[PDB]
């Protein structure tokens, strides 16, 4: 049609007769033929801007430090994982049975088995066994 | 003779909402004798009559496992026809408290017929009962004020 | 044009049909065209037939702090003859997070007959119905012709 | 403006050409193209001031409850033994304080050591120390 | 120039909703240059302009004491942002009966000539079998505003 | 008096095709005359099985799949078969004080009174069990 002729970075302005006007401030279009430009994403609050908004593509956010992204496109932030937890795709889930984490932003190691080591014993989600 | 604006605001901050008014933006549309004053943050109606006025408010949890309370829009008419403090249109949306089930969003729609005067300046005010107001934001492109004329 | 908007008079949640302000000198209220309110039957009466966008709105407010829970329902019934339009609003149970109000909006297109009498009926699952009231000037029935 | 000419107790009737019609029943205007609906004080609300065509009504609570928030927005039942009435409602007496009677104030526990004596029963949210 | 369709679907199944389009059915109404393509499950708009488009979603608990989560409509325009979108919480069975859940949204959409609107259902299932779409209640509707 | 009133059940007064008594389209019905449209036929899916199929005269009626039982008017919803509980109009409510139910899909019998029988209790009763 007429509008299909317009490329990315512009829109088919139906108020000013089909002309390929550039995207106004704080807006974009990453495809051609659009009758309007889309609003640029804002990365505020717990979001920091990772990539700035051109008229080609939308901006992208990352989390401010102390949090970490979660879900597609960094849809929401989550505070960094506490003592007994480990970071997964689905978020900070607690360490499973038989495993523990001492420090923040850590991994679930398993409890030291003192029987296998010779000695004798209990453990928990945030602490190794004493033997 | 109709309008639809898209709120610019993302952070929950008590005070009036700023609006995208350029109809080259997706969602936004002004026509007829309808106009947005960027300084006062007000939609201005030229031709009087009765309009179906509606606003929409979507919110999104941005800090997982945190944030609760309530958020409110209120449409105020200047000059005040009532001359009291009464809102023409009003909406409140509960922010659920971050359960294991977990609903991380919240919608709210209201509309009704409003007799508007010639040169009436409509403005919208956000208010929020904060219990970690930083944990929620306005969903972008979703908070919308719109109207269209019914009376010829 | 051809449109109406009434404002419910009722404040206490009492099972039975809602009474409406119809005088357009009142703020919020507007009748036009062949539309009229019968004070005796508590019914809006549509003269010219057609299809209308009919909507109703229901706001409620907790009036006794720390008390009251359950549900409240509007139902639009058409006479002559199940509800044409229907709405239910949950009343949250008074928590630390004190949510002391409750909104509800619905609308859709209804083909209305000539001389159709629309009426609205309130029903409420009371667990301390005295603790909540209809928010005043907020419970609203409205319509406008699309035909 | 034609409507500005009309005073309080009336409205600028746009159906009957700008004429200053009086406010209909159950309505008012304290400064308008329409009159505002008069408040109703029912249920737990009693009427404090009746609705004129000048001003709106004002409610108080029925006895056994007390007003809360601006304009008596909602009622609350009178504060029980161990509680005290605040701006935010009946909160419990803090540590070291007590309230004997209904609709009272949080006094602090009598320190019997400072008075000479010694405790024969300790204090609590609803009772002074016995000495 | 207006339409109102009534969803056929009753079981909560991720994927696009099928619609009753025959105006001899109660609730359903097509007029003007508006039509439903049964194969693609799409409403097709002939004359361009701006329309107030709204959808409504009622749900009912069908297995007493069971079922929780969330259900979502999304209006997509052909030819990843949804034009209109709605989510409805399904309350968890408790002492309060709470067996139903409504949701309404509408706004103005500038539609192109020959635009095909379609609606997609998504559901966060925690016993999705315990809830169904309330029949005759899930509705997509629109009417033209621009002359 | 009216054109549409002339049309019987199984049809509607089609206002698009000038008042003619058109038959109810697929998946619809009308159990009275004079209607300007037919009503949508009920669907019995999921936990519902169809008891009676939808004609153009009357609406369908559902029953529950086995393991559940109907509840409310027109089988509005299903409920899983009762475990110490007994089936009422309002659903599976628990057996009252002094009564019990041993088996599934049963009735609340009262506790055997051992005093009336001669003996004395060595263990008291309960909602799911009758011993002397
Ligand atoms: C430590 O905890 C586990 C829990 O499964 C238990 O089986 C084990 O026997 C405990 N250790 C001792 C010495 O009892």
């Amino acid at each position: 049609d007429p509008c299909s002729n317009c490329p990315a970075g512009t829109f088919c302005d139906n108020n000013r007769n089909q002309i390929c006007s550039p995207c106004p401030p704080n807006s974009f279009s990453s495809a051609g033929g659009q009758r309007t430009c889309d609003i640029c994403r804002q990365c505020k609050g717990v979001f920091r801007t990772r990539k700035e908004c051109s008229s080609t593509s939308n901006a992208e956010c990352d989390c401010t430090p102390g949090f970490h992204c979660l879900g597609a496109g960094c849809s929401m932030c989550e505070q960094d994982c506490k003592q007994g937890q480990e970071l997964t795709k689905k978020g900070c889930k607690d360490c499973s049975f038989g495993t523990f984490n001492d420090q923040k932003r850590g991994i679930c190691r398993p409890w030291t088995n003192c029987s296998l080591d010779g000695k004798s014993v209990n453990g928990t989600k945030e602490r190794d066994v004493v033997c | 003779m109709f309008a639809q604006l898209v709120a610019q605001n993302v952070l929950l901050i008590d005070g009036p909402l700023s609006w995208y008014s350029d109809p080259g933006l997706a969602g936004v549309s002004l026509t007829g004798g309808l106009s947005y004053k960027e300084d006062t943050k007000e939609l201005v109606v030229a031709k009087a009559g009765v309009y179906y006025v509606f606003f929409q408010l979507e919110l999104r949890r941005v800090v997982a496992g945190e944030g609760s309370g309530s958020v409110s829009l209120a449409l105020h008419l200047q000059p005040l026809r009532s001359a009291a403090g009464a809102a023409a249109l009003a909406l409140t949306v509960d922010l659920p408290p971050a359960s294991s089930e977990a609903r991380n969003s919240a919608f709210g729609f209201q509309g009704r017929l409003l007799h508007l005067s010639a040169g009436q300046r409509l403005g919208v005010h956000l208010h929020t009962e904060a219990r970690a107001r930083h944990a929620w934001q306005l969903t972008q492109g979703a908070t919308v004020l719109g109207l269209f004329r019914v009376t010829p």
